Protein backbone atom coordinates (compact mmCIF):
# COMPACT_ATOMS: atom_id res chain seq x y z
CA UNK A 1 0.00 0.00 0.00
CA UNK A 2 1.01 3.60 -0.66
CA UNK A 3 1.90 5.94 2.24
CA UNK A 4 -1.38 7.74 1.54
CA UNK A 5 -3.06 4.33 1.80
CA UNK A 6 -0.89 3.56 4.84
CA UNK A 7 -2.48 6.61 6.44
CA UNK A 8 -5.88 5.50 5.11
CA UNK A 9 -5.96 2.02 6.69
CA UNK A 10 -4.67 3.42 10.00
CA UNK A 11 -7.65 5.79 10.38
CA UNK A 12 -10.33 3.06 10.26
CA UNK A 13 -10.84 0.73 13.22
CA UNK A 14 -15.17 -8.60 22.29
CA UNK A 15 -15.35 -10.74 19.15
CA UNK A 16 -15.12 -13.97 21.19
CA UNK A 17 -18.44 -13.34 22.96
CA UNK A 18 -20.18 -12.84 19.61
CA UNK A 19 -18.35 -15.85 18.14
CA UNK A 20 -19.57 -18.09 20.98
CA UNK A 21 -23.26 -17.18 20.55
CA UNK A 22 -23.71 -18.35 16.96
CA UNK A 23 -22.55 -15.13 15.26
CA UNK A 24 -19.67 -15.65 12.82
CA UNK A 25 -18.10 -13.09 10.49
CA UNK A 26 -17.02 -14.56 7.16
CA UNK A 27 -13.74 -13.07 5.89
CA UNK A 28 -13.88 -11.10 2.63
CA UNK A 29 -13.05 -13.04 -0.52
CA UNK B 1 -28.44 -7.66 24.36
CA UNK B 2 -31.68 -8.94 22.81
CA UNK B 3 -30.43 -12.48 23.42
CA UNK B 4 -29.91 -11.27 27.00
CA UNK B 5 -33.55 -10.13 27.13
CA UNK B 6 -36.04 -12.21 29.10
CA UNK B 7 -38.93 -11.93 26.57
CA UNK B 8 -41.58 -12.27 29.27
CA UNK B 9 -40.49 -15.73 30.43
CA UNK B 10 -39.33 -16.81 33.88
CA UNK B 11 -35.68 -16.74 32.77
CA UNK B 12 -33.60 -15.58 29.81
CA UNK B 13 -31.60 -18.84 29.53
CA UNK B 14 -32.94 -22.26 28.54
CA UNK B 15 -30.78 -24.08 31.12
CA UNK B 16 -32.63 -22.51 34.06
CA UNK B 17 -36.02 -23.36 32.53
CA UNK B 18 -34.87 -26.94 31.91
CA UNK B 19 -33.56 -27.27 35.47
CA UNK B 20 -36.64 -25.75 37.14
CA UNK B 21 -39.60 -26.69 34.93
CA UNK B 22 -40.51 -30.04 33.46
CA UNK B 23 -40.65 -30.13 29.66
CA UNK B 24 -44.46 -30.04 29.36
CA UNK B 25 -44.72 -27.02 31.66
CA UNK B 26 -41.73 -25.43 29.88
CA UNK B 27 -43.40 -25.85 26.47
CA UNK B 28 -45.22 -22.52 26.88
CA UNK B 29 -42.04 -20.75 28.04
CA UNK B 30 -40.05 -22.14 25.10
CA UNK B 31 -42.84 -21.07 22.72
CA UNK B 32 -42.83 -17.57 24.25
CA UNK B 33 -39.04 -17.43 23.86
CA UNK B 34 -39.09 -18.46 20.17
CA UNK B 35 -41.95 -16.06 19.47
CA UNK B 36 -39.73 -13.02 19.86
CA UNK B 37 -36.29 -14.55 19.38
CA UNK B 38 -37.17 -15.47 15.79
CA UNK B 39 -38.78 -12.03 15.51
CA UNK B 40 -35.52 -10.39 16.62
CA UNK B 41 -33.70 -12.57 14.08
CA UNK B 42 -36.12 -11.45 11.34
CA UNK B 43 -35.70 -7.80 12.36
CA UNK B 44 -31.90 -8.16 12.23
CA UNK B 45 -32.13 -9.84 8.81
CA UNK B 46 -34.41 -7.06 7.52
CA UNK B 47 -32.06 -4.35 8.84
CA UNK B 48 -29.10 -6.16 7.26
CA UNK B 49 -31.01 -6.36 3.96
CA UNK C 1 -42.56 -24.17 51.58
CA UNK C 2 -41.35 -20.84 50.21
CA UNK C 3 -38.35 -20.75 47.88
CA UNK C 4 -35.95 -18.17 46.46
CA UNK C 5 -33.94 -18.24 43.24
CA UNK C 6 -30.19 -18.79 42.89
CA UNK C 7 -28.95 -15.37 44.00
CA UNK C 8 -26.81 -16.78 46.84
CA UNK C 9 -24.65 -19.85 47.61
CA UNK C 10 -27.01 -22.80 47.90
CA UNK C 11 -27.54 -24.57 51.22
CA UNK C 12 -30.36 -27.14 51.15
CA UNK C 13 -31.05 -29.78 48.49
CA UNK C 14 -30.99 -33.54 47.98
CA UNK C 15 -28.07 -35.87 48.78
CA UNK C 16 -26.80 -36.19 45.22
CA UNK C 17 -23.34 -37.72 44.91
CA UNK C 18 -20.61 -35.20 44.08
CA UNK C 19 -18.00 -36.80 41.82
CA UNK C 20 -14.55 -35.44 41.05
CA UNK C 21 -14.27 -32.88 38.25
CA UNK C 22 -11.94 -32.86 35.24
CA UNK C 23 -10.30 -30.00 33.36
CA UNK C 24 -9.58 -29.23 29.68
CA UNK C 25 -12.10 -31.84 28.50
CA UNK C 26 -15.54 -31.76 26.90
CA UNK C 27 -17.60 -32.63 29.98
CA UNK C 28 -21.04 -31.67 31.27
CA UNK C 29 -21.21 -29.81 34.58
CA UNK C 30 -23.82 -29.22 37.30
CA UNK C 31 -22.83 -26.35 39.62
CA UNK C 32 -25.49 -25.70 42.31
CA UNK C 33 -28.49 -26.46 40.11
CA UNK C 34 -27.38 -25.00 36.76
CA UNK C 35 -26.26 -27.28 33.93
CA UNK C 36 -24.45 -26.73 30.66
CA UNK C 37 -22.01 -28.14 28.13
CA UNK C 38 -18.43 -26.99 27.64
CA UNK C 39 -14.88 -27.33 28.91
CA UNK C 40 -13.34 -26.31 32.24
CA UNK C 41 -10.08 -24.34 32.19
CA UNK C 42 -8.06 -22.51 34.84
CA UNK C 43 -8.51 -18.73 34.73
CA UNK C 44 -6.17 -15.86 35.58
CA UNK C 45 -8.97 -13.45 36.51
CA UNK C 46 -9.94 -12.31 40.01
CA UNK C 47 -13.03 -12.97 42.12
CA UNK C 48 -13.46 -11.01 45.34
CA UNK C 49 -13.91 -13.49 48.20
CA UNK C 50 -17.62 -12.58 48.38
CA UNK C 51 -18.22 -12.96 44.63
CA UNK C 52 -20.39 -15.76 43.26
CA UNK C 53 -20.38 -17.07 39.67
CA UNK C 54 -19.98 -14.31 37.11
CA UNK C 55 -22.05 -13.26 34.11
CA UNK C 56 -21.54 -11.54 30.76
CA UNK C 57 -23.33 -9.24 28.31
CA UNK C 58 -25.28 -12.18 26.85
CA UNK C 59 -26.30 -13.30 30.39
CA UNK C 60 -24.53 -16.66 30.55
CA UNK C 61 -22.42 -18.31 33.25
CA UNK C 62 -18.99 -17.57 31.80
CA UNK C 63 -17.18 -18.33 35.08
CA UNK C 64 -18.20 -20.32 38.15
CA UNK C 65 -16.75 -20.70 41.65
CA UNK C 66 -16.36 -24.20 43.09
CA UNK C 67 -18.11 -24.45 46.49
CA UNK C 68 -15.86 -27.34 47.58
CA UNK C 69 -12.32 -26.57 46.38
CA UNK C 70 -12.81 -22.74 46.25
CA UNK C 71 -11.05 -22.78 42.87
CA UNK C 72 -11.15 -20.60 39.76
CA UNK C 73 -12.72 -21.85 36.52
CA UNK C 74 -14.13 -20.66 33.19
CA UNK C 75 -16.96 -22.01 31.04
CA UNK C 76 -16.39 -21.88 27.27
CA UNK C 77 -18.49 -23.70 24.65
CA UNK C 78 -17.36 -26.62 22.52
CA UNK C 79 -15.45 -26.40 19.23
CA UNK C 80 -18.21 -25.62 16.73
CA UNK C 81 -18.41 -23.99 13.33
CA UNK C 82 -19.86 -24.14 9.86
CA UNK C 83 -19.01 -26.87 7.36
CA UNK C 84 -18.67 -26.16 3.63
CA UNK C 85 -19.02 -28.80 0.91
CA UNK C 86 -17.40 -28.08 -2.47
CA UNK C 87 -19.41 -29.74 -5.24
CA UNK C 88 -18.01 -29.26 -8.78
CA UNK C 89 -21.25 -30.66 -10.23
CA UNK C 90 -23.58 -33.66 -10.14
CA UNK C 91 -22.87 -34.60 -13.76
CA UNK C 92 -19.12 -34.00 -13.41
CA UNK C 93 -18.02 -36.13 -10.44
CA UNK C 94 -19.15 -37.37 -7.04
CA UNK C 95 -16.01 -36.18 -5.24
CA UNK C 96 -16.55 -33.45 -2.64
CA UNK C 97 -14.28 -31.37 -0.41
CA UNK C 98 -15.04 -30.67 3.25
CA UNK C 99 -14.15 -27.19 4.54
CA UNK C 100 -14.41 -26.04 8.16
CA UNK D 1 -25.02 -27.79 4.87
CA UNK D 2 -25.30 -27.98 8.66
CA UNK D 3 -23.39 -27.28 11.89
CA UNK D 4 -21.24 -29.73 13.84
CA UNK D 5 -20.75 -29.87 17.61
CA UNK D 6 -18.81 -31.93 20.15
CA UNK D 7 -21.05 -34.07 22.35
CA UNK D 8 -20.33 -34.24 26.10
CA UNK D 9 -18.90 -37.43 27.57
CA UNK D 10 -20.09 -37.53 31.20
CA UNK D 11 -21.75 -35.27 33.78
CA UNK D 12 -20.14 -33.79 36.89
CA UNK D 13 -22.05 -32.75 40.02
CA UNK D 14 -20.31 -30.29 42.36
CA UNK D 15 -22.77 -29.91 45.23
CA UNK D 16 -21.36 -28.66 48.56
CA UNK D 17 -20.38 -31.23 51.18
CA UNK D 18 -23.45 -31.19 53.44
CA UNK D 19 -24.13 -34.27 55.57
CA UNK D 20 -26.64 -33.30 58.28
CA UNK D 21 -30.35 -33.88 57.68
CA UNK D 22 -33.04 -31.22 57.76
CA UNK D 23 -35.35 -31.31 60.83
CA UNK D 24 -38.53 -32.18 58.95
CA UNK D 25 -39.89 -34.12 61.95
CA UNK D 26 -40.67 -30.94 63.92
CA UNK D 27 -42.48 -29.28 60.99
CA UNK D 28 -44.37 -32.26 59.47
CA UNK D 29 -44.80 -34.67 62.42
CA UNK D 30 -45.41 -31.98 65.04
CA UNK D 31 -47.83 -32.54 67.91
CA UNK D 32 -49.90 -29.46 67.03
CA UNK D 33 -50.01 -26.71 64.41
CA UNK D 34 -50.65 -22.98 64.63
CA UNK D 35 -53.60 -21.05 63.22
CA UNK D 36 -53.83 -18.82 60.15
CA UNK D 37 -53.58 -15.57 62.16
CA UNK D 38 -50.48 -16.69 64.11
CA UNK D 39 -48.73 -18.95 61.61
CA UNK D 40 -45.24 -20.10 62.53
CA UNK D 41 -42.09 -19.36 60.52
CA UNK D 42 -39.27 -21.92 60.55
CA UNK D 43 -35.86 -21.17 59.03
CA UNK D 44 -34.52 -24.30 57.31
CA UNK D 45 -30.93 -23.88 56.13
CA UNK D 46 -27.59 -25.71 55.91
CA UNK D 47 -28.92 -29.28 55.74
CA UNK D 48 -30.03 -31.95 53.25
CA UNK D 49 -33.67 -32.51 52.26
CA UNK D 50 -34.21 -36.05 50.96
CA UNK D 51 -37.79 -35.19 49.84
CA UNK D 52 -38.87 -38.81 50.34
CA UNK D 53 -40.06 -39.17 53.97
CA UNK D 54 -43.02 -36.79 53.64
CA UNK D 55 -44.98 -39.29 51.52
CA UNK D 56 -45.18 -41.81 54.39
CA UNK D 57 -47.17 -39.41 56.60
CA UNK D 58 -50.55 -39.12 54.84
CA UNK D 59 -51.93 -39.00 51.29
CA UNK D 60 -51.92 -35.52 49.78
CA UNK D 61 -55.17 -33.93 48.61
CA UNK D 62 -53.28 -31.42 46.45
CA UNK D 63 -49.64 -31.20 45.37
CA UNK D 64 -49.82 -27.83 43.62
CA UNK D 65 -46.43 -26.15 43.11
CA UNK D 66 -45.86 -22.83 41.40
CA UNK D 67 -42.46 -22.25 39.81
CA UNK D 68 -40.27 -25.27 40.55
CA UNK D 69 -41.67 -28.54 39.22
CA UNK D 70 -42.06 -31.38 41.73
CA UNK D 71 -40.26 -33.89 39.52
CA UNK D 72 -37.17 -31.68 39.71
CA UNK D 73 -36.82 -30.99 43.45
CA UNK D 74 -33.54 -32.96 43.45
CA UNK D 75 -31.71 -31.35 40.51
CA UNK D 76 -32.00 -27.79 41.84
CA UNK D 77 -30.33 -26.51 45.00
CA UNK D 78 -31.82 -23.53 46.84
CA UNK D 79 -30.21 -21.13 49.31
CA UNK D 80 -33.08 -20.24 51.66
CA UNK D 81 -36.18 -22.28 52.57
CA UNK D 82 -39.10 -20.80 54.52
CA UNK D 83 -41.87 -22.85 56.14
CA UNK D 84 -45.34 -21.56 57.09
CA UNK D 85 -47.44 -24.20 58.85
CA UNK D 86 -51.13 -23.68 59.66
CA UNK D 87 -54.50 -25.43 59.33
CA UNK D 88 -57.48 -24.66 57.08
CA UNK D 89 -60.85 -26.17 56.26
CA UNK D 90 -61.78 -28.10 53.12
CA UNK D 91 -63.43 -25.18 51.33
CA UNK D 92 -60.37 -23.00 52.07
CA UNK D 93 -57.77 -25.30 50.46
CA UNK D 94 -57.97 -23.48 47.12
CA UNK D 95 -57.53 -20.13 48.90
CA UNK D 96 -53.77 -20.78 49.31
CA UNK D 97 -52.91 -19.02 46.05
CA UNK D 98 -51.84 -15.53 44.93
CA UNK D 99 -54.54 -12.98 44.06
CA UNK E 1 -24.19 21.44 59.43
CA UNK E 2 -25.06 20.42 55.86
CA UNK E 3 -22.43 19.21 53.38
CA UNK E 4 -23.04 17.66 49.97
CA UNK E 5 -21.77 14.16 49.18
CA UNK E 6 -20.42 13.41 45.69
CA UNK E 7 -19.27 10.06 44.23
CA UNK E 8 -20.02 8.23 47.49
CA UNK E 9 -22.45 5.50 48.45
CA UNK E 10 -21.92 3.16 45.47
CA UNK E 11 -21.80 -0.56 46.32
CA UNK E 12 -22.07 -3.85 44.45
CA UNK E 13 -25.76 -4.50 43.66
CA UNK E 14 -25.55 -8.22 42.81
CA UNK E 15 -23.22 -11.16 43.42
CA UNK E 16 -22.11 -11.48 39.78
CA UNK E 17 -18.72 -10.65 38.28
CA UNK E 18 -18.52 -8.45 35.18
CA UNK E 19 -15.40 -7.30 33.32
CA UNK E 20 -15.49 -4.26 30.99
CA UNK E 21 -19.31 -4.28 31.01
CA UNK E 22 -21.33 -1.05 31.19
CA UNK E 23 -24.25 -2.69 32.97
CA UNK E 24 -27.00 -0.50 34.44
CA UNK E 25 -28.53 -1.42 37.80
CA UNK E 26 -31.63 -0.03 39.53
CA UNK E 27 -31.14 -0.15 43.30
CA UNK E 28 -30.97 2.06 46.41
CA UNK E 29 -27.69 3.88 45.72
CA UNK E 30 -27.11 7.32 47.21
CA UNK E 31 -27.96 10.14 44.77
CA UNK E 32 -25.06 12.26 43.57
CA UNK E 33 -24.59 15.75 45.07
CA UNK E 34 -27.26 15.08 47.70
CA UNK E 35 -27.47 16.90 51.02
CA UNK E 36 -26.52 14.82 54.04
CA UNK E 37 -26.30 15.70 57.73
CA UNK E 38 -23.06 15.50 59.72
CA UNK E 39 -22.73 15.82 63.46
CA UNK E 40 -19.44 16.37 65.26
CA UNK E 41 -18.57 15.72 68.90
CA UNK E 42 -25.14 13.31 72.18
CA UNK E 43 -26.26 10.45 69.89
CA UNK E 44 -29.42 11.88 68.28
CA UNK E 45 -32.10 9.60 66.85
CA UNK E 46 -32.89 9.51 63.12
CA UNK E 47 -35.62 7.76 61.11
CA UNK E 48 -34.66 4.63 59.16
CA UNK E 49 -36.42 4.74 55.78
CA UNK E 50 -35.38 2.48 52.88
CA UNK E 51 -31.61 2.58 53.34
CA UNK E 52 -29.14 4.68 55.32
CA UNK E 53 -25.61 5.50 54.18
CA UNK E 54 -23.13 6.05 57.01
CA UNK E 55 -19.61 7.50 56.87
CA UNK E 56 -17.10 8.45 59.56
CA UNK E 57 -13.68 10.11 59.68
CA UNK E 58 -12.02 10.07 63.11
CA UNK E 59 -8.53 9.98 64.59
CA UNK E 60 -9.31 7.23 67.13
CA UNK E 61 -12.00 4.61 67.77
CA UNK E 62 -15.03 6.72 68.72
CA UNK E 63 -17.99 4.98 67.07
CA UNK E 64 -18.95 1.98 69.21
CA UNK E 65 -21.86 0.53 67.23
CA UNK E 66 -25.36 1.46 66.13
CA UNK E 67 -28.90 0.95 67.43
CA UNK E 68 -31.75 -0.16 65.16
CA UNK E 69 -35.39 -0.70 66.06
CA UNK E 70 -38.94 0.62 65.88
CA UNK E 71 -39.86 1.78 69.40
CA UNK E 72 -36.68 1.01 71.45
CA UNK E 73 -38.46 -0.39 74.51
CA UNK E 74 -39.73 -3.69 75.95
CA UNK E 75 -42.65 -3.77 73.48
CA UNK E 76 -40.99 -4.30 70.07
CA UNK E 77 -37.68 -5.94 69.23
CA UNK E 78 -34.58 -3.86 68.49
CA UNK E 79 -31.31 -4.59 66.71
CA UNK E 80 -27.92 -3.96 68.31
CA UNK E 81 -24.46 -4.43 66.78
CA UNK E 82 -21.53 -3.54 69.05
CA UNK E 83 -17.75 -4.00 68.99
CA UNK E 84 -15.76 -4.50 72.20
CA UNK E 85 -12.37 -3.96 70.46
CA UNK E 86 -11.89 -7.74 70.05
CA UNK E 87 -14.65 -9.07 67.76
CA UNK E 88 -17.88 -7.64 66.36
CA UNK E 89 -21.06 -9.28 67.68
CA UNK E 90 -24.63 -9.15 66.37
CA UNK E 91 -27.63 -9.75 68.63
CA UNK E 92 -31.22 -8.83 67.76
CA UNK E 93 -33.97 -9.50 70.32
CA UNK E 94 -36.01 -7.68 72.99
CA UNK E 95 -33.76 -5.09 74.66
CA UNK E 96 -34.32 -2.28 77.19
CA UNK E 97 -32.23 0.82 76.48
CA UNK E 98 -31.50 3.72 78.82
CA UNK E 99 -32.01 7.44 78.18
CA UNK E 100 -28.42 8.08 77.02
CA UNK E 101 -26.79 4.93 75.59
CA UNK E 102 -23.03 5.44 75.64
CA UNK E 103 -19.79 3.50 76.12
CA UNK E 104 -16.90 4.47 78.38
CA UNK E 105 -10.14 -0.87 79.13
CA UNK E 106 -13.35 -1.22 77.10
CA UNK E 107 -15.30 -3.00 79.84
CA UNK E 108 -18.08 -0.47 80.48
CA UNK E 109 -20.99 -2.17 78.70
CA UNK E 110 -24.03 -0.18 79.86
CA UNK E 111 -26.10 0.20 76.68
CA UNK E 112 -28.98 -1.95 78.01
CA UNK E 113 -30.02 -2.91 81.52
CA UNK E 114 -31.33 -6.42 80.83
CA UNK E 115 -32.63 -8.50 77.93
CA UNK E 116 -35.52 -10.89 77.33
CA UNK E 117 -37.13 -13.15 74.75
CA UNK E 118 -33.94 -13.28 72.70
CA UNK E 119 -34.44 -14.54 69.16
CA UNK E 120 -31.26 -14.14 67.13
CA UNK E 121 -27.61 -13.75 68.05
CA UNK E 122 -24.28 -13.86 66.27
CA UNK E 123 -20.60 -13.74 67.15
CA UNK E 124 -17.89 -13.19 64.54
CA UNK E 125 -7.80 12.22 60.36
CA UNK E 126 -6.32 9.25 58.50
CA UNK E 127 -9.06 6.59 58.85
CA UNK E 128 -12.19 6.43 56.68
CA UNK E 129 -15.00 3.92 57.24
CA UNK E 130 -18.23 3.73 55.23
CA UNK E 131 -21.28 1.62 56.09
CA UNK E 132 -24.58 1.04 54.27
CA UNK E 133 -27.61 -0.65 55.84
CA UNK E 134 -30.78 -1.50 53.92
CA UNK E 135 -33.79 -3.81 54.16
CA UNK E 136 -34.99 -5.61 51.02
CA UNK E 137 -37.20 -8.74 51.18
CA UNK E 138 -36.46 -9.02 54.91
CA UNK E 139 -32.70 -9.47 54.38
CA UNK E 140 -30.31 -7.25 56.35
CA UNK E 141 -27.02 -6.54 54.55
CA UNK E 142 -23.94 -4.57 55.59
CA UNK E 143 -21.56 -2.97 53.08
CA UNK E 144 -18.10 -1.99 54.32
CA UNK E 145 -15.17 -0.13 52.76
CA UNK E 146 -12.04 1.17 54.51
CA UNK E 147 -9.30 3.24 52.87
CA UNK E 148 -6.81 5.86 54.10
CA UNK E 149 -7.29 9.50 53.17
CA UNK E 150 -15.23 17.98 53.93
CA UNK E 151 -15.95 14.75 52.05
CA UNK E 152 -12.82 13.10 50.59
CA UNK E 153 -12.24 13.32 46.85
CA UNK E 154 -12.13 10.38 44.47
CA UNK E 155 -14.24 7.25 44.23
CA UNK E 156 -14.74 4.23 46.48
CA UNK E 157 -16.60 0.94 45.97
CA UNK E 158 -18.29 -0.61 49.01
CA UNK E 159 -18.12 -4.37 49.51
CA UNK E 160 -20.48 -6.53 51.59
CA UNK E 161 -19.17 -7.92 54.88
CA UNK E 162 -21.94 -9.95 56.56
CA UNK E 163 -25.45 -11.11 55.67
CA UNK E 164 -28.25 -11.23 58.25
CA UNK E 165 -31.65 -12.89 57.53
CA UNK E 166 -33.43 -11.03 60.31
CA UNK E 167 -36.63 -10.10 58.47
CA UNK E 168 -37.92 -7.41 60.84
CA UNK E 169 -38.94 -3.81 60.27
CA UNK E 170 -36.45 -1.06 61.13
CA UNK E 171 -37.57 2.58 61.34
CA UNK E 172 -35.43 4.06 64.16
CA UNK E 173 -31.70 4.75 63.76
CA UNK E 174 -29.29 5.75 66.52
CA UNK E 175 -25.49 5.71 66.67
CA UNK E 176 -23.23 5.03 69.66
CA UNK E 177 -20.19 7.10 70.64
CA UNK E 178 -17.34 6.67 73.13
CA UNK E 179 -16.97 9.01 76.10
CA UNK E 180 -14.42 9.38 78.90
CA UNK E 181 -14.72 12.97 65.70
CA UNK E 182 -17.40 13.60 63.07
CA UNK E 183 -19.71 11.14 61.31
CA UNK E 184 -21.61 11.48 58.03
CA UNK E 185 -25.10 9.98 57.73
CA UNK E 186 -27.34 10.06 54.67
CA UNK E 187 -30.61 8.67 53.35
CA UNK E 188 -30.70 6.24 50.43
CA UNK E 189 -33.14 6.75 47.56
CA UNK E 190 -34.22 4.54 44.64
CA UNK E 191 -32.06 5.64 41.71
CA UNK E 192 -30.64 4.26 38.46
CA UNK E 193 -26.85 3.93 38.19
CA UNK E 194 -24.61 3.04 35.25
CA UNK E 195 -21.69 1.09 36.72
CA UNK E 196 -18.41 0.65 34.85
CA UNK E 197 -16.12 -2.35 35.31
CA UNK E 198 -12.53 -3.01 34.26
CA UNK E 199 -10.25 -5.99 33.63
CA UNK E 200 -9.61 -6.42 37.36
CA UNK E 201 -13.34 -6.25 38.10
CA UNK E 202 -13.83 -3.21 40.32
CA UNK E 203 -15.94 -0.07 40.02
CA UNK E 204 -13.93 3.08 39.29
CA UNK E 205 -16.75 5.51 38.43
CA UNK E 206 -20.52 5.79 38.69
CA UNK E 207 -23.20 8.01 37.15
CA UNK E 208 -26.45 9.05 38.83
CA UNK E 209 -28.94 8.99 35.95
CA UNK E 210 -31.35 11.51 37.55
CA UNK E 211 -28.83 14.22 38.50
CA UNK E 212 -28.44 16.26 35.29
CA UNK E 213 -29.60 15.83 31.67
CA UNK E 214 -25.99 15.09 30.66
CA UNK E 215 -26.23 11.93 32.78
CA UNK E 216 -29.56 11.15 31.08
CA UNK E 217 -27.84 11.47 27.69
CA UNK E 218 -25.06 9.19 28.97
CA UNK E 219 -27.75 6.70 30.04
CA UNK E 220 -29.39 6.91 26.60
CA UNK E 221 -26.13 6.42 24.69
CA UNK E 222 -24.89 3.83 27.26
CA UNK E 223 -21.44 5.43 27.38
CA UNK E 224 -19.52 7.91 29.52
CA UNK E 225 -18.52 10.03 26.50
CA UNK E 226 -20.99 12.01 24.38
CA UNK E 227 -20.13 13.59 21.04
CA UNK E 228 -21.28 16.74 19.25
CA UNK E 229 -24.90 16.64 18.14
CA UNK E 230 -28.47 16.45 19.39
CA UNK E 231 -29.91 13.40 21.15
CA UNK E 232 -33.40 12.46 22.34
C1 LIG F 1 -15.99 -29.44 52.74
O1 LIG F 1 -16.01 -28.28 51.89
C2 LIG F 1 -15.23 -27.18 52.40
C3 LIG F 1 -15.45 -26.01 51.47
O2 LIG F 1 -16.30 -25.03 52.05
C4 LIG F 1 -13.77 -27.60 52.52
O3 LIG F 1 -13.02 -26.53 53.09
C5 LIG F 1 -13.64 -28.84 53.39
O4 LIG F 1 -12.29 -29.30 53.39
C6 LIG F 1 -14.56 -29.95 52.88
N1 LIG F 1 -14.50 -31.11 53.76
C7 LIG F 1 -14.19 -32.35 53.35
C8 LIG F 1 -13.88 -32.51 51.89
O5 LIG F 1 -14.15 -33.30 54.13
C1 LIG G 1 -44.44 -39.18 64.37
O1 LIG G 1 -43.85 -39.32 65.67
C2 LIG G 1 -44.40 -40.38 66.47
C3 LIG G 1 -43.72 -40.31 67.82
O2 LIG G 1 -43.08 -41.54 68.14
C4 LIG G 1 -44.21 -41.71 65.76
O3 LIG G 1 -44.83 -42.74 66.53
C5 LIG G 1 -44.82 -41.66 64.37
O4 LIG G 1 -44.55 -42.87 63.67
C6 LIG G 1 -44.26 -40.48 63.58
N1 LIG G 1 -44.90 -40.40 62.27
C7 LIG G 1 -44.29 -40.72 61.12
C8 LIG G 1 -42.87 -41.19 61.22
O5 LIG G 1 -44.87 -40.64 60.04
C1 LIG H 1 -27.77 21.67 52.16
O1 LIG H 1 -28.58 22.38 53.10
C2 LIG H 1 -27.95 23.55 53.63
C3 LIG H 1 -28.88 24.20 54.64
O2 LIG H 1 -30.15 24.43 54.03
C4 LIG H 1 -27.61 24.51 52.50
O3 LIG H 1 -26.93 25.65 53.03
C5 LIG H 1 -26.72 23.82 51.48
O4 LIG H 1 -26.46 24.69 50.38
C6 LIG H 1 -27.42 22.57 50.98
N1 LIG H 1 -26.59 21.85 50.04
C7 LIG H 1 -27.12 21.08 49.09
C8 LIG H 1 -26.26 19.94 48.62
O5 LIG H 1 -28.23 21.29 48.64
C1 LIG I 1 -42.79 -2.01 61.16
O1 LIG I 1 -43.03 -0.77 61.86
C2 LIG I 1 -43.57 0.27 61.03
C3 LIG I 1 -43.67 1.51 61.89
O2 LIG I 1 -44.02 1.18 63.23
C4 LIG I 1 -44.91 -0.17 60.46
O3 LIG I 1 -45.40 0.84 59.58
C5 LIG I 1 -44.76 -1.49 59.70
O4 LIG I 1 -46.04 -1.95 59.27
C6 LIG I 1 -44.11 -2.54 60.59
N1 LIG I 1 -43.90 -3.78 59.86
C7 LIG I 1 -44.73 -4.82 59.93
C8 LIG I 1 -44.35 -6.01 59.10
O5 LIG I 1 -45.73 -4.80 60.63
C1 LIG J 1 -5.30 -4.23 38.59
O1 LIG J 1 -4.82 -4.23 37.22
C2 LIG J 1 -3.43 -3.90 37.09
C3 LIG J 1 -3.13 -3.87 35.61
O2 LIG J 1 -4.31 -4.00 34.84
C4 LIG J 1 -2.58 -4.92 37.85
O3 LIG J 1 -1.21 -4.54 37.77
C5 LIG J 1 -3.02 -4.99 39.31
O4 LIG J 1 -2.30 -6.02 39.98
C6 LIG J 1 -4.51 -5.26 39.41
N1 LIG J 1 -4.94 -5.26 40.79
C7 LIG J 1 -5.20 -6.38 41.48
C8 LIG J 1 -5.63 -6.19 42.90
O5 LIG J 1 -5.08 -7.49 40.98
Amino acid sequence: RSPIEDLLFNKVTLICAQKFKGLTVLPPL
Amino acid sequence: KQLSSKFGAISSVLNDIFSRLDKCEAEVQIDRLITGRLQSLQTYVTQQL
Amino acid sequence: LSFELLHAPATVCGPKKSTNLVKNKCVNFNFNGLKGTGVLTESNKKFLPFQQFGRDIADTTDAVRDPQTLEILDITPCSFGGVSVITPGTNTSNQVAVLY
Amino acid sequence: TSNFRVQPTESIVRFPNITNLCPFDEVFNATRFASVYAWNRKRISNCVADYSVLYNLAPFFTFKCYGVSPTKLNDLCFTNVYADSFVIRGDEVRQIAPC
Amino acid sequence: AYTNSFTRGVYYPDKVFRSSVLHSTQDLFLPFFSNVTWFHVDNPVLPFNDGVYFASIEKSNIIRGWIFGTTLDSKTQSLLIVNNATNVVIKVCEFQFCNDPFLDMESEFRVYSSANNCTFEYVSFKNLREFVFKNIDGYFKIYSKHTPIDLPQGFSALEPLVDLPIGINITRFQTLLALHAAYYVGYLQPRTFLLKYNENGTITDAVDCALDPLSETKCTLKSFTVEKGIYQ
